């Protein structure tokens, strides 16, 4: 499990 | 079931909490947490009886079987005297398949309580399922006797009189069940059936569509009201239950044959071959749907297997001609067979007397047509019947005799057996028509044969013989004196309510007049 | 040119028997048998 | 797309496809090589299309911007995991659950690093810590559970299970591994009503299909069994276990020749594999067929050589033949 992350930061 | 399980804990080793537990489960639906409540009750101890009958019929409702036999087996011995228990454990010996011990427990059931319809009713059934008849219908009428309501023993016994053919006995038999038992399916079907055996369907197809409403996946009756539903005439919504019949459960190898016999019909004849192939698969002996399937292919000609078709084919046919009821091969296709003359003699005979059989029902009392021509004037009456006046063969062969006779001395009556189609040959037979009479508008054979008899018809003669499209019951009753084939299928039928073939002197010489069944008529050359 | 004839079995019929399968305890009526 | 915030390439990504979301990033980094997350889906792209060290190369960039982002550590040490280093890996776990000590995932990766390489109770701290983070995650709880199990430590695993299966009773793993427990235990019948839960709650969950038919022959429910191995079939038509024991419930029902159909239908799929070839002589052998049923044992006895079941069965053949120094030699 990666993040594949969505963020604005 | 909360406060059962608060004694539960109040006491872990009680016992008869747990088989009320058991109870409110099975009650419930979660049949498997029932099994185990029950045998940790039985554990707890072995002389909790009850909980033994609750177990063991828990499980012959879900079929596990032999656990079932264990656990009434530890209850007899621990109670042998009651008959509940005999009567369920029998079922289950019943089901398991050792027929002989049910028949054994069931007579111990009985013995035990007397006033016990059931017992009666299922060991009937397991007799007649044995064979030893002469004892079923007595156990039904000591059930019957016993409880008149009880609508299953009814059904049974109306069967087995069905088998015997006292149909008026058994339709009485199934209105009282229906009447009793208002949605009893089976007898619904039974009735259906007898009432297509009597020959009327609108009411015989409205209790199949009843039957089949009252249960949906009921594909016999799918079936079944398929095969009237074609039999009055061919709707192909016919087809399509049986393709319904099909869905519903696929091992059901007569539907695949009744619907590859409608492609036969229609002919499209090769996937009509693959599904008498699929339904023979499907159970090895089938042999009707076998022999069609022969001639089907023999008509695309496929000569694999060829010889031993042919012998296989002769060895089922002698078979159903020794046990002497109906030959699975059709008339028509049979001499095209090896098969011996008296084969054919015996086919012919067979399909004959089912006529015969078939207008038993209505069972008209013969006429006093015979041994004059004096109201008749001088002209006798010659009566052709016909299925095939119009765009036919036999109208492409015939047209021309019957309207060019002599009308002098005779005078003639067309019988359109089949309902007319405007086409120019009927035309031409309505102005030769001496007299023309469609009997397309009188389904009911009786009231036609009525119509002939005071028509006064003398002498008939048969243009279909046994070939599609023939209401040869009406010959059958033989409403006038002499009647006979004439330029028909070859080949006699054979069953007495003829009276002449058509011939010349080589055609059918005298030493071949016994592969015939009656006598012969000969004529110039043809 | 012909047609066949296709067979209609003649089918059973069954009969359960009982099945509601409870218990109970208490069947007894006691008095105190005290004093 | 152009000019925005283009999330679509995550949108195929969703799709699980790369070629279009590969190109997309490649475009994204050289038009905004700001994001880094990015980064990360195309190192988690090139993790499932086993592009193994391009993931690599890509999270060392990840490392060069912000080397403060645990989830470069995460799929490091998954990297490392289908690479060996799984020591590396679990240090790195430590890092990233000190840069984000309140990260779920990253407990369960290094739990999974940690099952491999041995440590349980690593791995309970894990899963328990994960579950004070959230009680919710009731897969975690099933995996918990797994793990307890493992450790023989059956009753609060079943605990375990149950207080998932309450979280979500529309569930079904959790009904299925609750059986098997109960089934571990031995009150069968629990763990048969809990396996037909489980396929009532879903038609496709093969191995539950696999595990009741099995329970089912092995408390001789014949053909309750049969039903479900058929069905277990129809779901995946094609390994040799199922049919084995199918073939088996078959043969012990009677119906002999099937069973030496679906015997040979087993051995053919799987060659390598003694015990079909033994029960397949045997079924022969009761059918009178004997010159082959030395044949198949020869077969099993040449794939393994201590199969003693097929040695006993081959020496009776031959002691039938009375050949009985051999058959006193396979004996001994």
């Amino acid at each position: 499990e990666p993040i594949m992350s969505q963020g604005a930061a | 079931k909360a406060c059962y399980l608060k004694a539960i804990e109040t006491q872990p080793n009680f016992a008869v909490a747990w088989s009320n537990l058991g109870c409110v489960f099975n009650a419930q639906g979660e049949i498997w947490l029932a099994i185990h409540h029950f045998e940790k009750a039985v554990t707890l101890d072995p002389n909790f009886l009850d909980a033994y009958i609750n177990l063991g019929n828990v499980l012959k409702e879900a079929r596990i079987f032999d656990r079932a036999v264990a656990a009434y087996l530890r209850a007899l011995s621990l109670s042998p005297n009651h008959a509940v228990v005999h009567g369920n454990l029998a079922c289950v010996y019943y089901e398991q398949g050792l027929i002989d011990l049910a028949i054994d427990t069931y007579r111990r059931a009985i013995e035990l309580q007397p006033h016990f319809p059931d017992a009666y009713c299922n060991l009937a059934n397991a007799l007649k399922e044995k064979g030893s008849v002469a004892e079923a219908e007595d156990c039904y009428n000591t059930a019957l006797r016993l409880c008149p309501t009880h609508a299953d023993s009814l059904n049974n016994l109306a069967n087995i009189k069905r088998e015997q053919g006292n149909i008026e006995e058994a339709v009485r038999l199934y209105r009282k069940a229906l009447e009793v038992f208002p949605e009893f399916a089976a007898a619904h079907s039974n009735l259906a059936s007898v009432l297509q055996q009597q020959g009327k369907l609108q009411e015989a197809l409205m209790h199949y569509k009843e039957a089949i409403r009252i249960s949906p996946t009921f594909a016999d009756a799918y079936s079944n009201m398929g095969n009237t539903l074609k039999e009055m005439q061919d709707v192909q919504g016919a087809l399509q239950c049986y393709t319904r019949a099909i869905q519903i459960n696929p091992a059901f190898a007569d539907a695949h044959s009744n619907l590859a016999s409608i492609h036969k019909d229609s002919g499209n004849i090769p996937e009509a071959i693959a599904s008498y192939r699929t339904a023979l698969k499907l159970k090895p002996d089938f042999p009707d749907a076998y022999c069609n399937l022969a001639h089907c292919l023999q008509i695309v000609c496929d000569w694999t297997d060829y010889d031993e078709r042919m012998k296989k084919l002769v060895s089922i046919v002698a078979d159903q001609l020794e046990k002497n009821r109906l030959p699975s091969v059709h008339p028509h296709h049979s001499m095209l067979y090896p098969l011996s003359h008296g084969f054919r003699k015996a086919i012919a005979e067979r399909h004959g007397n089912l006529c015969l059989d078939k207008i038993n029902v209505l069972h008209k009392p013969p006429y006093e047509h015979p041994k004059d021509l004096k109201l008749s004037d001088g002209r006798l009456r010659v009566g052709y019947v016909s299925s095939d006046f119009g765009n036919h063969p036999t109208s492409h062969l015939m047209q021309s005799i019957p309207g060019m006779h002599n009308p002098d001395k005779f005078e003639v009556f067309c019988y359109a057996l089949s309902p007319d189609d405007g086409t120019n040959f009927r035309v031409k037979v309505m102005a030769e028509a001496n007299h023309f009479i469609d009997l397309s508008q009188i389904p009911c054979n009786g009231k036609a044969a009525d119509r002939i008899h005071q028509d006064g018809i003398h002498i008939l003669v048969n243009m279909n013989g046994y070939t599609k499209g023939a209401r040869n019951e009406l010959f059958a009753l033989r409403p006038a004196p002499i009647q006979a084939m004439w330029l028909g299928y070859p080949g006699t039928s054979g069953a007495l309510f003829m009276d002449y073939i058509i011939t010349d002197q080589e055609t059918s010489p005298a030493e071949v007049a016994e592969q015939y069944s009656e006598k012969l008529a000969y004529m110039p050359h043809t | 040119g012909a047609k066949a004839s296709v067979v209609d079995g003649t089918p059973l019929v069954a009969a359960p028997s009982l099945n509601a399968t409870t218990v109970v305890t208490t069947v007894y009526q006691e008095p105190i048998m005290s004093q | 797309s152009f000019q925005g915030l283009m999330e679509l390439a995550h949108r195929e990504y969703q799709a699980g496809d790369f070629e279009a979301a590969e190109r997309h990033c490649m475009q994204l980094w050289r038009q905004e090589p700001d994001n880094t997350g990015v980064l990360l889906l195309l190192s988690s792209i090139h993790f499932e299309c086993r592009r193994l060290d391009r993931s690599a190369h890509f999270s060392t960039l990840a490392i060069k911007q912000n080397p403060l982002l645990a989830e470069a550590y995460s799929n490091l040490g998954n990297v490392y995991k289908e690479r060996g280093q799984l020591q590396e890996a679990i240090e790195h776990y430590r890092h990233a659950l000190r840069l984000k000590p309140d990260f779920i995932d990253g407990y369960i990766n290094l739990a999974a690093a940690l099952v491999a390489a041995g440590d349980m109770e690593g791995a309970v701290q894990a899963y328990v810590s994960a579950l004070q983070y959230n009680p919710d995650l009731y897969c975690v709880r099933s995996d918990l559970g797994n793990l307890l199990k493992a450790l023989g430590r059956l009753e609060e695993a079943k605990a375990c299970y149950l207080k998932a299966i309450e979280t979500q009773p529309n569930f079904a793993v959790a009904w299925s591994n609750l059986g098997c427990v109960f089934n571990a235990q031995g009150e069968i019948w629990l763990a048969i009503h809990h396996f037909e839960k489980a396929v009532t709650l879903d038609p496709n969950f093969l191995d539950a299909y696999i595990n009741l038919g099995n329970v089912l022959k092995e408390a001789r429910i014949f053909d309750r069994a049969v039903a479900a191995y058929l069905r277990a079939l129809s779901l995946s038509p094609n390994h040799a276990v199922v049919h084995g024991n199918l073939a088996c419930v078959y043969y012990e029902q009677g119906l002999i020749d099937l069973a030496i159909d679906t015997y040979r239908r087993a051995i053919e799929l799987q060659p390598h594999f003694p015990d079909a070839y033994c029960n397949l002589a045997n079924a022969l052998k009761e059918k009178g067929s004997v010159a082959e049923a030395e044949d198949c044992y020869n077969t099993a006895l040449r794939l393994c050589p201590t199969h003693a079941d097929s040695l006993n069965n081959l020496a009776n053949i031959k002691r039938e033949q009375g050949n009985i120094e051999e058959a006193v030699r396979l004996y001994r």
